[PDB]
């Protein structure tokens, strides 16, 4: 009944800008990431993740 | 072996210890609408002969109780109708290793 | 300690007893009768606490032993008690039996028939026959009959026991374990349950009067009720042939009852078959004496010049004061004549008795347990008692035993040096002077020792003191040269005294380089945090000096944080460190087997330039550096004369390059006899950086020479399958240990030549880079506005000034959710922006390029930082984020006073277009300050402690079974493989192992091994089984032929060649299948030769026996948790809390159980989506459009109109039939509706018409019903109440109801949700757990793939095994989300551990409770509670656990004990 | 630049032996806590822990 968008589909879920990242799992060249300097990584292809504190 | 539909009188439940050595069983219809022995988390189970048993102890030089225990109320145990003191072959599939044998003692 | 003082005697076990006043009197050295402390001369007041009998006091000498204060061990006497005192600890168990017995027959009020059977079953379990205890109750056939059966009990018991004593299943000591310990707890507890459940005496039918105790130990005896006196007297003929009960009174009662009941309680309080054959006595309960510790422990105290009496000595006084006054009050009792005592005079003496008793009974508590004691004068604090002394802080076990102050150690700051050896440590001379070692005088070292003696104390290396054979200690400190000189001449002089002729003098020398020490850094989260290291005194620096690569081990940043030197005093301890925990053996992560050490920073920063194609060198250069690092004066000579490479380029001019160096490096470090490595790998750099057509990303070694690739952390850093990992694998660590150690020295040398630096120029773009950087940032203008219009569902071109637009925003601003919803949308778009500036400008737009650009080179080479840093500091910081949100808005609708309300700009929402280089606007700046404040607030073990404690006894035995110290089996094979975690790595690396085979052949050396091995049966048997599995391949698990067992199961792998995990077996075959081409291209190495060989490695890879994995498993888990301190943003509980639920709680109901539902493939998404709604839970409050109620006033009436939505809609939405909607209200809603209104009031002081008729009938206040039977749009009806009734608020009462409505709920099922098809898996996610209900949905869903977090219910429904499997899965998923790898072996170990009872066991008091091992239960929580039950059962502790070993300071049982000296 | 005063006492402390506790016959106020003790166990080094 509301006039605005309260709902979410799958593709809008892209989180953070993308940077060129070699996926240590699938060898993808792109992984999304977030920070804490603790740097997350998330594969674009297989969705594989890892984090980097260093 | 008997199949009740749902309910049993608790006094009839005391006709359960009626007639050793022979044993008596009454099971739930609904509970049996699904096989537990087929589930991707359910390992296989096989009862053991006493000689196998006496060897295995001798083989590991172990007491009865030193072994891994399984409780008798287990539906699985109930599913094989196993008496206390019995031990059963157990096949676990390791993810690292392959099929991995093991054992538990009916308690 | 002195090893010249050997002790043959040995302490095997400890037993428990209660000290009886009798022996106490026998073993007392004195009684202390006087509350007075000391005379004015300070001498002990006679009959006072400090008497010299208990020991010497000050300069006085002991009365008892006559000894000085030095040699007097002390002595302790007693204090006689005029009144028996309830022992406050026992007071509960003691009070328990009081109610149970019948005061008349002096038996327990239950029939002795039942009393006989337990003791039989008890008797069975002292010898440990568990199922036999089930055989007993199986026998059943008037007092006559009661005799034959209970007699027939005994014969069967002894028969089975004699049968059990025939063989060795149990011996005269009985048999006791955990499953043994189980029922002993269960019965006796439930046995005691029946003690309080028996109303009338089954023996005499009499009624004994009730008793009422206090916490202060005062038991008041409640009088008999008349109906008891009624029945007592009626039975009073049948036996023919609220007031304090005194301590003495209660005693004499059970004295009979004990004489009565001895036979049964004989088994109750004896943990084991009692060979001593002692009889239970009530004396051990009460306290008729008080023993006072020796004066020395009770000596007074002080903070300084002000001296303070010992507090317990005060608690000693009040007992002596209260006693003498009572002992004097008793003097009036006997003088009071029984013919002078009137009937009321009995009460004043009773007023004296109860008075006297409470005080002296309160002193018992106040002395022992102040919690059991009455407070004093409302203040002054409770004086610490002995009970309060035990649990102090962590408890005396934990505070002063489980940890201790120690000697021979120091604490100081550390500082980096590359120059030492990584296994070494820098030593300032200050410590060198102090720390010494008990040098045994020998033949070989004689001259040396003389020198330190000559050196004496203060000349390094010094000799501080000397012990002769007599033990006489000689301090050279005040001793001159010639004084020492003659002594030096005297050191080797023979032994005059006989008893010392087998003894020699010993020396204390300053530490020298040959020595090793032990380091630790607190806190210690894993074993590597403590290591031993070689020693070099460093002249003139005042602090310890450490090498870099060691830092990661101790995880030290050189913050100035201080660590701990440790200097073992004997060679064994010295030996243990050197060859085990020292350095090398630790090289891999116990968890993951991953490289834990390596070069850091500048080192990595260096390698790039050296490996450059621009590296060129003169012979002079070339030679120096080579020798510069190597130092053949080390022990590291492979070849005495230094061996070198020729220059790459002879003419016109001689030249070397950087690569050749590393080869030369390998050249003289590597064993000459053995060939060099061949290795294929890569680096972290793309070849394109260097130019067009470089291969340098690939790394290649051949003949142990460097033919391609630049060095990297991916190589000589910590990385799996790096050269360093490789050389560790191939040659062994000691090589690699040197190998790493060389590099730093070399690189350091190299730095000193060309050095390195950063620059301002480094951070400049070219002109176009900025020109670019403008362009994308320019387009960003209207981004925000567009994001709004879509969310608002407005046209994209809607100008930001539209009121409706502005209105909806304010509307949106009101919602929490919609706000967060807005952000992510905005979040998404701007992210893409960001992904453009950086992608274009770095590296292509930089003024300096790699490799000259040091800022890039550091990040690129992963030396430090990532593209993120440089990118954000050069391209821009992009949009800020706060916990997955934008900046919270002031309720004004303004982000910030610089912004008008409801602005569309992302910058207005925290989108940072600046870069640290070009500076940031204040608004921008003020934002980032918030983001900074995050982690701080965010930054603002106890778990793991629990784990380790319970897991101490975990160890490997030789049989490869995993055992506790009691030998209980856990895992038949360790990991189902038994492969060590460390060696595990290269097993699956075949191609590497294919190469190097000859060298690989060198290391393993199959030659000598043949004598000890069967080469056949496994292989024969294996291939046999292989066929079956091949034959049986595709059938499901329960169909699998059980004929042939895993080869490992039939064969000790250590004993037999070929006993193998089939996966490994299979992979090998899969490998050998396609890789056969290599054996052609090979050197002639035969697949057979290869197949056979690899098997060896596998069998070489077996874990050692006696390894304690539990600790290794313990640290493996608790330690990495620290990094989970933060979290990102299903939605289950995460981090430690989710963990704690699993391990800590073993929670029955977790907050968020989720059934995992896979479905059949044939079903479409719609149908499931449809189906999802079906099983989903519905509520009335959901479907209600609006409610309108009307009240009027002949009576107080209420007309109630409800408006719903369009029938189809929710009928589509929530899958609703108006009939239910009708029926639901038609039944449950109404019944609820008039219901509360009554309480509310009470608080104040055609067919429709027929359908309308029934409800009105069943329910009082309904005068009308109506509903919309077509559109369903509304329901409406009328109610009425008494006219006089004052106003009620209808809306809210009704408001409450519909939210409590249940239009259609599911059996323990709440919401189902369809997630995304991860990993090609098609599943539904739910909350709540019911298997049965789901078992009907099978058309949509396969059953066998259903999983849940509910594991208890799984255990409930499916039993233990499957449940265990889930346990692992979940726990993994934790670290999985955190991307943290852990050996499943740890997990399975943890898994199989909690399942050993087939039940689901946390780690806590409960999980620990079952421990046969006691002291471990003691030091854990409560020193007293467990302590009680121990003496109650009179347990002998077998000294299995390390904890106990520590308690007595004893050797590992276990750790070395698996090994035996001969 | 600027020079912090000590927030920490850089002073080391070193004891081979010395005066001991009267209660426990132990070194009076280095303390080796539980987890410290716990490490040797994973190493399996008994006589060190002894
Ligand atoms: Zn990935
Ligand atoms: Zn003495
Ligand atoms: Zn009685």
């Amino acid at each position: 009944k509301s006039v605005v968008k309260t709902s979410l589909k799958k593709n809008e879920l892209k989180d953070g800008a993308t940077i060129k990242e070699k996926c240590p799992q699938c060898g993808n060249e792109e992984m999304n990431y977030h920070t804490l300097a603790t740097v997350f990584y998330t594969c674009t292809s297989c969705g594989y993740k890892f984090r980097t504190n260093n | 072996i008997f199949v009740y539909q749902n309910n049993i009188t608790p006094s009839a439940m005391k006709l359960v210890p009626s007639i050793p050595p022979a044993t008596i069983e009454t099971f739930n219809e609904a509970a049996l609408v699904v096989n537990i022995t087929h589930h991707e988390l359910v390992p296989k189970h096989i009862r053991l002969s006493s000689d196998e048993k006496r060897e295995l102890l001798k083989r590991y030089r172990l007491k009865e109780s030193q072994l891994p225990r399984i409780q008798r109320a287990d539906p699985v145990a109930l599913y094989l109708g196993l008496k206390r003191g019995e031990v059963v072959k157990i096949i676990r599939k390791s993810e690292t290793s392959g099929r991995y044998a093991s054992y538990r003692i009916c308690m | 300690m002195d090893i010249s003082k050997p002790v043959g005697s040995e302490i095997t076990s400890v037993d428990f007893g209660i000290l009886t006043a009798k022996e106490i009197r026998n073993l007392s050295a004195k009684q202390i009768t006087n509350p007075t402390v000391l005379d004015n001369l300070g001498h002990p007041v006679s009959g006072g606490l400090y008497d010299l009998a208990l020991g010497a006091f000050l300069r006085n000498l002991c009365s008892t032993c006559g000894l000085d204060e030095k040699f007097c061990p002390g002595h302790q006497g007693h204090i006689e008690l005029p009144v028996p005192c309830y022992n406050p600890l026992f007071f509960n168990q003691l009070y328990i039996y009081l109610r149970a017995s019948c005061l008349f027959c002096h038996h327990f009020r239950l029939k002795s028939v039942e009393v006989h059977r337990y003791a039989c079953k008890l008797r069975l379990l002292q010898y440990g026959l568990i199922d036999e205890s089930y055989k007993l109750d199986e026998i059943t056939l008037s007092s006559t009959l009661l005799n034959e059966l209970k007699s027939k009990r005994s014969e069967y018991v002894d028969m089975a026991i004699a049968k059990a004593l025939s063989d060795g299943r149990t011996t005269e000591r009985g048999s006791f374990t955990a499953t043994v310990n189980d029922e002993r707890k269960k019965l006796v507890h439930e046995f005691h349950k029946k003690l309080l459940s028996r109303g009338k005496c089954d023996n005499c039918g009499m009624f004994s009067p009730k008793f009422r105790k206090d916490g202060f130990t005062k038991i008041f005896e409640t009088a008999l009720n008349e109906k008891q006196i009624t029945n007592n007297r009626v039975k009073g003929f049948i036996r023919q042939d609220s007031t304090y009960i005194l301590s003495t009174e209660v005693k004499n009662i059970l004295d009979t009852v004990f004489r009565k009941e001895q036979c049964v309680l004989q088994y109750v309080f004896h943990s084991r078959p009692n060979l001593s054959r002692k009889l239970v006595k009530a004396d051990s309960f009460f306290m008729d004496v008080l023993v006072v510790p020796p004066t020395r422990f009770r000596l007074p105290s002080k903070l300084g010049e002000e001296v303070h009496e010992n507090s317990q000595n005060q608690l000693l006084s009040k007992v002596l004061t209260t006693s003498l006054l009572i002992r004097d009050l008793n003097d009036d009792l006997s003088k009071l004549q029984k013919d002078k005592v009137s009937l009321e005079d009995r009460r004043v003496i009773f007023s004296r008795l109860m008075n006297a008793f409470v005080t002296i009974q309160n002193d018992v508590n106040a002395f022992i347990d102040s919690t059991k004691a009455q407070g004093r004068t409302s203040g002054k604090v409770p004086i610490p008692g002995v009970k309060q002394a035990l649990e102090k802080k962590e408890g005396l076990f934990r505070k002063h035993m489980m940890g201790k102050r120690v000697n021979y150690a120091a604490r100081s700051v550390i500082s980096p040096d590359p120059n030492i050896e990584t296994n070494e440590i820098g030593v300032p001379p200050v410590f060198a002077v102090k720390l010494t070692y008990p040098e045994p005088v020998t033949a070989y070292n004689i001259a040396e020792l003389r020198q330190a003696v000559i050196n004496g104390p203060d000349k390094w290396p010094g000799a501080t003191q000397i012990q002769n054979e007599d033990g006489s200690l000689v301090s050279l400190i005040g001793m001159s040269v010639e004084q020492r000189k003659a002594l030096a001449n005297q050191l080797l002089t023979p032994s005059s005294n006989v008893s010392t002729h087998t003894l020699n003098k010993k020396v204390y020398r300053h530490i020298k380089n040959r020595d090793v020490v032990l380091m630790n850094r607190q806190p210690t989260l894993h074993k590597a945090s403590m290591m031993g290291h070689k020693v070099r005194v460093l002249p003139n620096e005042k602090t310890l000096r450490l090498h870099y690569a060691n830092t990661g081990a101790y995880n030290a940043d050189f913050d100035g944080d201080e660590m701990n030197m440790h200097f073992p005093q004997n060679e064994n301890a010295r030996a243990e460190a050197l060859n085990l925990a020292n350095t090398d053996s630790q090289y891999l992560t116990p968890t993951s087997g991953s490289p834990v050490r390596g070069l850091i920073q500048d080192h990595i920063s260096a390698g790039v330039w050296l490996t450059s194609k621009d590296s060129f060198f003169t012979r002079e250069q070339y030679q120096q550096y080579i020798y510069g690092c190597i130092r053949p004066e080390d022990g590291h000579t492979t070849r005495s004369k230094i061996v070198t490479l020729p220059p790459t380029i002879f003419k016109p001019y001689p030249l070397w390059t950087g690569k050749q160096i590393i080869t030369t490096v390998l050249l003289n470090v590597t064993p000459p006899d053995m060939p060099g490595i061949n290795l294929i790998s890569k680096n972290k750099i793309k070849n394109e950086y260097w130019g067009k057509g470089s291969l340098e990303n690939e790394v290649l070694f051949k003949d142990g020479a460097l033919l391609c690739g630049i060095l990297d952390k991916s190589q000589y850093g910590a990385s799996k399958y790096g050269i360093v990992h490789s050389l560790h694998e191939v040659y062994g660590p000691e090589v690699a240990a040197k190998v790493l150690s060389v590099l730093g020295r070399l690189f350091t040398n190299y730095i000193t030549a060309t050095a390195f630096t950063c620059g301002m120029d480094d951070l400049r773009l070219t002109a176009e880079g900025n020109k670019w950087r403008t362009d994308i940032l320019k387009t960003s203008v209207d981004t925000g506005r567009e994001a709004a219009a879509e969310v608002t569902n407005l046209d994209k071109d809607t100008p930001a000034d539209d009121p409706e637009l502005l209105k909806r925003l304010q509307e949106i601003l009101r919602d929490n959710n919609k706000s967060g919803i807005l952000d992510a949308v905005t979040s998404s778009k701007v992210n893409a922006i960001t992904s453009q500036v950086v992608s274009k400008c770095v590296p292509d737009g930089t003024m300096k390029k790699f490799p000259c650009n040091s800022m890039q080179a550091m990040a690129l080479s992963g030396a430090k930082g990532s593209n993120v840093n440089v990118s954000q500091i050069m391209c821009l910081l992009g949009q800020q984020a706060l916990e997955g949100r934008r900046v919270p808005v002031m309720v004004s609708g303004k982000t910030l006073p610089s912004f008008k309300p409801y602005e569309t700009d992302a910058m207005a929402g925290g989108y940072v277009k600046g870069r640290f280089y070009s500076g940031i606007k204040p608004q921008e700046y003020y934002f980032h300050c918030m983001a900074g404040r995050e982690g701080l607030i965010d930054t603002a073990g106890y778990l793991q402690r629990c784990l380790t404690k319970q897991l101490e006894g975990v160890h490997v035995s030789y049989d490869n079974s995993i055992r506790d110290a009691d030998g209980t089996l856990v895992q038949f094979m360790y990991g189902g493989d038994a492969i060590d975690i460390t060696k595990e790595s290269h097993m699956t690396q075949f191609e590497f192992c294919l190469d190097n085979y000859y060298a690989l052949l060198k290391k393993y050396n199959p030659s000598a091994l043949i004598e000890h091995l069967d080469v056949e049966s496994a292989l024969k048997y294996s291939k046999k089984t292989l066929k079956y599995r091949k034959k049986h391949s595709k059938e499901p698990h329960y169909k699998q032929s059980v004929k042939y067992d895993p080869v490992l199961a039939k064969y000790n792998p250590a004993k037999y060649l070929g006993s193998v995990s089939e996966n490994f077996q299979d992979k090998l075959e899969s490998f050998l299948d396609k890789n056969s081409k290599l054996f052609k291209s090979s050197d002639g190495v035969n697949e057979k030769k290869f197949r056979a060989l690899m098997q060896l490695k596998y069998m070489r890879s077996l874990i050692n026996p006696g390894e304690a994995v539990g600790i290794i498993a313990s640290q493996s888990v608790g330690e990495p948790s620290t990094q989970m301190t933060l979290n990102t943003f299903a939605n289950v509980t995460l981090g430690i809390p989710r963990l704690r639920e699993i391990v800590m709680t073993a929670s029955a109901a977790i907050k968020t159980p989720q059934m995992t539902l896979p479905i059949w493939n044939d079903v479409s998404d719609e149908q499931a989506d449809t189906f999802c709604k079906s099983i989903s839970k519905v509520l009335l409050s959901e479907v209600i459009d609006k409610v309108i109620v009307t009240e009027t006033t002949a009576a107080r009436s209420y007309v109630i109109h409800m408006r719903f939505f369009d029938n189809n809609e929710y009928s589509e939405e929530y899958d609703v039939s108006k009939e239910e909607l009708q029926n639901v209200i038609s039944n449950q809603f109404i019944h609820l509706l008039e219901a509360a209104i009554v309480k509310e009031i009470k608080k104040q002081k055609k067919v429709q018409r027929d359908r309308q008729s029934a409800i009105i009938s069943h329910h009082r206040f309904i005068t009308k019903y109506n509903f919309d039977d077509e559109s369903g749009k509304w329901c409406e009806f009328k109610l009425e109440l008494a006219a006089d009734t004052e106003k009620l608020l209808m809306v809210n009462i009704v408001e409450e109801i519909c939210r409590k409505s249940i239009i259609r709920q599911i059996p323990h099922i709440d919401r189902c949700v369809h997630p995304e098809p991860e990993n090609g898996k098609r599943v539904l996610v739910t909350e709540g757990v019911n298997f049965q209900a789901m078992w009907d949905q099978e058309a949509f869903i396969d059953v066998d793939g259903i999983t849940s977090n509910d594991v208890a219910a799984v255990l409930k429904t499916y039993g233990v095994e499957a449940a265990r499997n889930t346990i692992v899965n979940e726990i993994n998923n934790v670290f999985s989300r955190y991307a943290i790898s852990v050996s499943f072996r740890h997990l399975d170990l943890i898994a199989d551990m909690m399942t050993r009872q087939g039940t689901y066991l946390a780690f806590n008091r409960q999980g620990m409770e079952t421990s046969t091992s006691s002291f471990m239960k003691m030091s854990y929580e409560t020193t007293c509670q467990f302590l009680t039950k121990a003496v109650l059962d009179n347990e002998r502790e077998q000294l299995d656990s390390p904890s106990a070993r520590i308690v007595v300071g004893k050797l590992n049982n276990v750790g070395t004990g698996s090994f035996d000296v001969l | 630049y600027q020079r912090l005063r000590h927030m920490v006492n850089d002073k080391f402390q070193v004891r081979s032996t010395g005066p001991v506790n009267s209660l426990t016959m132990q070194p009076v106020k280095i303390r080796v806590g539980e987890m410290e003790r716990d490490a040797l166990i994973g190493h399996g080094t008994s006589f060190l822990l002894q």
